[PDB]
């Protein structure tokens, strides 16, 4: 599908609400394999199951490995950029 | 089985 770009807020007693699978080590990308309902990533009502995430806050993921990914995507905060497509 | 998942 196309590329897209969506917003998501969070406060900082929160995760983002994702699981993620994959990564570069394993020739996967980094997938949305879970939303957890009601949490940031639910509600900013963008994201979905099976998204690739591409890049969060300009910050490339396309090429990270899964542990990589996690800490780049625990570290953002507020106002968060996703980059997505659904394949 | 050969996939990790992480909650974040």
């Amino acid at each position: 599908g196309p590329i897209r770009k969506v917003l998501l807020l969070k406060e900082d007693h929160e995760g983002l609400g994702i699981s993620i699978t994959g990564g570069k080590e394993h020739g996967v990308p980094i997938l949305i394999s879970e939303i957890h309902p009601g949490q940031p990533a639910d509600r900013c009502g963008g994201l979905h199951v099976g998204d690739a995430i591409l890049a969060v806050n300009g910050v490339n993921l396309r090429d990270t490995k899964h542990k990589e990914a996690v800490t780049i995507l625990s570290q953002q905060r507020g106002e968060i950029e996703f980059e997505v497509v659904y394949v | 089985s050969r996939l990790p998942t992480s909650k974040i």
